[PDB]
DNA sequence: TCCGATCGGTACCGGACATGTAAAGAGCAGACCACCGACAAGT
DNA sequence: ACTTGTCGGTGGTCTGCTCTAACGTCACGGCCAACCGATCGGA
């Protein structure tokens, strides 16, 4: 299973939070399997249907 | 449930814990050997009242006077070569 | 973090009228009372429940529970018969009586409460309800009647506790697993940890050393020498220049000449030639009593 | 009421230990008195 | 997921991650940040400016952000965490044999748990403690309690 | 007082070795040898002791081949042999490796210069 | 401005005046700078190596 | 604007070293080894 | 005639895999305790 460096996700200021613009309470929850969070939405379905 | 769940569950958790335990491995078979030697060497220190001899670990589980030698030989646990060694944090082992 | 004291007050088991009628004499508490924004108990204690184990789901007996074993239980709040005798003798209670419970009590706390806003209002006196007049003043961590000395028996006793607290989690451990009408003391007794603690102390502690041989004066001076350092001690890098100090109650107990040059410097020292050493780990010195 | 919010809260708390939180996982499941066990 | 399943996809762990990246635009990410730099004020040009300082850090190399999640885990020659025999028969280890065995141990584990269909909440259980040790392996004592 | 000369007396040629960075080991009772320190070093640059530096880091602590190679040429005579790479850096490198770090040498034309020798 | 520097990040003298040489011959708008003190520590640290 | 919290740092040489427990037990099978038969074909 | 390679067997030890049916169901052992300046995430 894939697992990220603790470098780019632990460190000050996180640089994964930086770049995906998620806060680092966000990204510890996800990575640590504690939260889901959407990958994809299909919008045009959605405003259709 | 609850029984036949206890003796399995009881079972993997005592083979894992002697599969992945030690930075040397260890067969199964000869660590229930160490066990058995461990636990009569408790009840000889219990009766006699002094540090039982080889003697009497010999006597007590039907062995040779050689092989518990063997056996407390493969117990030793390697040593960390990151320990520190004086009261600072500069000297390692 | 922070909670306003009203709120632990109030989870003790006091209302607003008992605050009001305690704390009647001063004004912060008022004022900290009024902005409580938490009405009643059972508020209050899940309050202190949520604040101080976060994630736990709360129920009315749990939080209770908690409260008596972190503060009013012997199993897991010990303050030892030195520190029983030292709250006592500061905030004037319990005059006279023997010391034989070592917990803290809710009189120690509400007490500590009132000690501490008449010292911050600007009194020099109180009398708790019921106790004996104490002055009001605050503390000095150097000072010797501060600093308190374990000796070698004090220290071989706690390893004692501890090789005796995990034989007691084995024996608990083989007591529900074995059959009954077959236990005797002998099957349950593991009395390998005990004499383990005992090893471990006496060949890796720090207050546990080679003795000094080059003369009899080094090793006399050894067994006399009194040190800042170890297992719940200080450390020689998170130590300012506060404690590295020759305070004035040392006369007659720790000699202000003999001490490391190096970077133990007041950090170890030695013991008077005429200091003695009270049961309860304090240093004493004689004195002639003088009359007109 | 407040003790719901409170249950609601805890519940959904980060709880970073993993210990702690793989003992709320587990006890979020109920348990099987004598007969469940024989139908499933 | 049971009443809108066919709408949208929801992931969990470092895949959640790993997909959010594949899908990243880092070009209109880049323009976006610059065009709120050029225009807005306040507290949103500080992160602006510093969202701005690491995604074109990202853009100009011409390394790409896939970097951040591991699928391979690098593995130190043995001569640099020796084994060796004291004299006396006593061995010693370089405490990185350690960290490397849970790591292996733990995803050996979970590999047995995915062939077996274990339920998602032992597999989960699993994927977490894989990551602390990959992390305890990488930098011990950065997040939670040291090993 | 316990502070006496033949204690403190040492001196070393040639001895004992670590293991993982092959450098020598410390103490009169291991034969081991004087730290150079970063004050040392710090000396050394301020006087613009270029050599002096290089083979004191080079080719008495590190450079493996370089050890015996200078002893021969002592031995026989000749002159003393240009340095080599220290074992440290290539340690170094190794361990920035293992961190998922992709740290590579460069040459002057642009490509990529192996640390595999021997 | 036209220039590759990043806003709000502190670049040698030299190099910036290089760079805004270069821009204004040939290019367009140049960049705009202000001198910055740094500390011993943060200047140390913000080296080119 | 104030606000707690994590994270970074704190001179040099000399020397000095190695851990303390285990709830067991059985039945079955493959592998390698130390001892042996035949047996015709090759020496 | 002696040797020699392929065939087949008995007995022994080290190593690994599987199974055992009253009922049993949500972890601890423990500090932290300097003290400075810088800085990001809250309020």
């Amino acid at each position: 299973a894939p697992v990220t460096h603790i470098w780019y996700f632990k460190g000050v200021p996180s640089r994964l939070g930086y770049l995906l613009d998620l806060a680092p309470k966000d990204l510890e929850k996800i990575i640590y399997f504690a939260a889901y969070v959407i990958t994809s939405v299909d919008d045009e379905m959605r405003h259709n249907e | 449930f609850s029984t036949y769940a206890t003796w399995w569950i009881r079972q993997a958790i005592t083979r894992a814990m002697a599969d992945q335990a030690r930075t040397i491995r260890i067969p199964v078979h000869m660590v229930e050997v160490i066990n058995k030697l461990g636990r009569i060497q408790r009840e000889l220190l219990q009766d006699l009242g002094r540090e039982p001899t080889p003697e009497e670990l010999a006597k007590e589980m039907d062995i040779t006077p050689e092989k518990v030698l063997e056996i407390q030989q493969y117990a030793r646990e390697p040593i960390s070569l990151d320990q520190t060694i004086g009261d600072e944090g500069d000297s390692q082992l | 973090r922070r909670q306003p004291v009203t709120v632990l007050l109030k989870a003790l088991g006091w209302t607003n009228e008992q605050i009001v009628e305690r704390f009647g004499f001063s004004e912060i508490m008022m004022g900290t009372l009024e902005k409580d924004t938490t009405s009643g108990t059972d508020e209050a204690l899940l309050d202190i429940y949520r604040k101080l184990r976060p994630g736990e789901p709360p129920t009315k007996e749990s939080a209770q529970t908690l409260l008596e074993n972190l503060f009013f239980k012997e199993k897991r709040y010990d303050l030892a018969r030195v520190g029983r005798y030292k709250v006592n003798k500061k905030l004037g209670l319990n005059a006279g009586k023997p010391i034989t419970s070592s917990t803290l009590t809710e009189e120690d706390v509400v007490a500590t409460i009132e000690y501490l806003v008449r010292l911050h209002e600007g009194q020099t006196s109180m009398t708790v309800p019921g106790g004996v007049e104490v002055p009001v003043e605050v503390d000095d961590i150097d000072h010797f009647g501060n600093r308190r000395l374990r000796t070698v028996g004090e220290l071989i006793q706690n390893q004692i506790r501890v090789g005796l607290s995990r034989m007691e989690r084995v024996v608990r451990e083989r007591m529900t697993t074995q059959d009954v009408e077959a236990i005797t003391p002998q099957t349950l007794i593991n009395i390998r940890p005990v004499v383990a603690a005992i090893k471990e102390f006496f060949g890796t502690s720090q207050l546990s050393q080679f003795m000094d041989q080059n003369n009899p004066l080094s090793g006399l001076t050894h067994k006399r020498r009194l040190s800042a350092l170890g297992p719940g001690g200080l450390s020689r890098e998170r130590a300012g220049l506060e404690v590295r100090d020759v305070h004035p109650s040392h006369y007659g107990r720790m000699c202000p000449i003999e001490t490391p040059e190096g970077p133990n410097i007041g950090l170890i020292g030695s013991l008077s030639v005429y200091a003695r050493v009270n049961p309860f780990g304090f240093i004493e010195t004689p004195y002639r009593k003088v009359e007109n | 009421e407040a003790l719901r919010q409170a249950r609601k809260d805890a519940e959904l708390t980060a709880s970073a230990d993993s210990v702690r939180a793989y003992l709320k996982q587990i006890g979020k499941v109920a348990l099987l008195n004598a007969e469940e066990e024989v139908e499933l | 997921q049971d009443r809108y399943g066919e709408y949208f996809t929801g992931a969990m762990g470092a895949e959640s991650i790993k997909k959010l990246i594949e899908n990243f635009d880092i070009d209109a990410e880049a323009e976006s940040l610059r065009e709120v730099i050029r225009s807005g004020k306040g507290q949103k040009k500080l992160r602006a400016l510093k969202r701005l300082k690491v995604v074109a850090a990202f853009q100009q190399s011409g390394n790409s952000p896939m970097g951040m999640v591991l699928d391979a885990v690098p593995v130190i020659p043995p001569e640099l965490r020796p084994m060796v025999q004291l004299d006396g028969g006593r061995f010693a280890t370089s405490d990185l044999n350690d960290l490397y065995r849970r790591v292996i141990n733990r995803n050996n584990r979970l590999k047995r748990l995915i062939d077996l269909g274990a339920p998602e909440i032992i597999v989960n259980n699993e994927k977490r403690m894989l990551q602390e040790s990959v992390d305890a392996l990488f930098d011990n004592g950065r997040r939670g309690r040291p090993v | 007082l316990h502070h006496l000369v033949d204690d403190k007396i040492h001196a070393r040629s040639t001895g004992p070795y670590s293991m993982i960075t092959q450098q020598p080991l410390g103490g009169k009772a291991q034969f081991g040898g004087q730290r150079f320190g970063e004050m040392e070093c710090w000396a050394m640059q301020a006087y613009g002791a270029a050599y002096t530096l290089q083979e004191l880091l080079t080719i008495k602590s590190d450079d493996t081949v370089g050890r015996v190679k200078v002893y021969e040429a002592i031995v026989k005579g000749e002159n003393i042999p240009e340095p080599g790479i220290p074992e440290s850096f290539k340690v170094l490198l190794k361990e920035l490796q293992s961190l998922c770090l992709n740290v590579e040498v460069l040459s002057s034309d642009g490509a990529a210069i192996e640390m595999r020798d021997g | 401005g036209s220039t590759e520097f990043l806003p709000g990040s502190l670049t040698e003298r030299a190099e910036f005046e290089a760079e805004n040489r270069r821009v204004v011959a040939e290019g367009g708008e140049p960049a705009a700078g202000r001198p910055v003190l740094m500390g011993i520590t943060k200047a140390s640290l913000a080296t080119d190596s």
